[PDB]
């Protein structure tokens, strides 16, 4: 299994801020990386897949970029709809791996 | 459009057996590899077992190999996970999921979840 790192796995922000989620492989994941969303009670919806491309009707303040090891997901304006928890998942090797999750919190 | 339906699950005590179902509809059935993926309660994501409909190629993982076999119906366009000797440690709320390709190398649908719960 190719292990994922996610960080931060927890963070604290307001309305309208600017973050950045982090996931680091544990080998070259080759750009095929992508990032769900996931509320309580609720299965995982696809945000970005292949380290940059936004699935159709995601909103376009949601951004992505990495290579190699090190993957990236920004949001220029955090809503109150997106304080949710975010997983990367690696699709270079199987089984599929996921990282262990990116709590968004209020502050 | 294509949507992912699970149901079967519940309470079961340790040794015993479930059946559960993902009912697909909208897209070729044999068109797509079809995943099951678990959550444990507080944890993340867990990759269990896959298929491919085309050509009957399975994958499990270490924990449930043996004990879950992974089927499809082609003529009811239903996945299956088969879960025998069931054991706490497999309560979760277990997702079927389509894989896209093999810009692909996605999980693009997603069920909406069954609880399996193994206690006494």
């Amino acid at each position: 299994d190719i292990q994922m790192t996610q960080s931060p796995s927890s963070l604290s922000a307001s309305v309208g801020d600017r973050v950045t989620i982090t996931c680091r492989a544990s080998q070259d994941i080759n750009n095929y990386l992508n990032w769900y969303q996931q509320k309580p009670g609720k299965a995982p919806k696809l945000l970005i897949y292949y380290t940059s491309t936004l699935e159709s009707g995601v909103p376009s303040r949601f951004s992505g970029s990495g290579s190699g090891t090190d993957y990236t997901l920004t949001i220029s304006s955090l809503q109150p709809e997106d304080f949710a928890t975010y997983y990367c998942q690696q699709g270079n090797t199987l089984p599929p791996t996921f990282g262990a999750g990116t709590k968004v919190e209020i502050k | 459009e294509v949507q992912l339906v699970e149901s079967g699950g519940g309470l079961v005590q340790p040794g015993g057996s479930l059946r559960l179902s993902c009912a697909t509809s909208g897209y070729t059935f044999t068109e797509y590899t079809m995943h099951w993926m678990r959550q444990a309660p507080g944890k993340g994501l867990e990759w269990v077992a896959g298929i491919n409909p085309k050509n009957g190629g399975t994958s499990y993982a270490d924990s449930v190999k043996g004990r879950f076999t992974i089927s499809v119906d082609k003529s009811k366009n239903t996945l299956y996970l088969q879960m025998n000797s069931l054991r706490a440690e497999d309560t979760a709320v277990y997702y079927c999921a389509r894989w896209r390709g093999l810009d692909v190398r996605y999980f693009d649908v997603w069920g909406q979840g069954t609880l399996v719960t193994v206690s006494s």
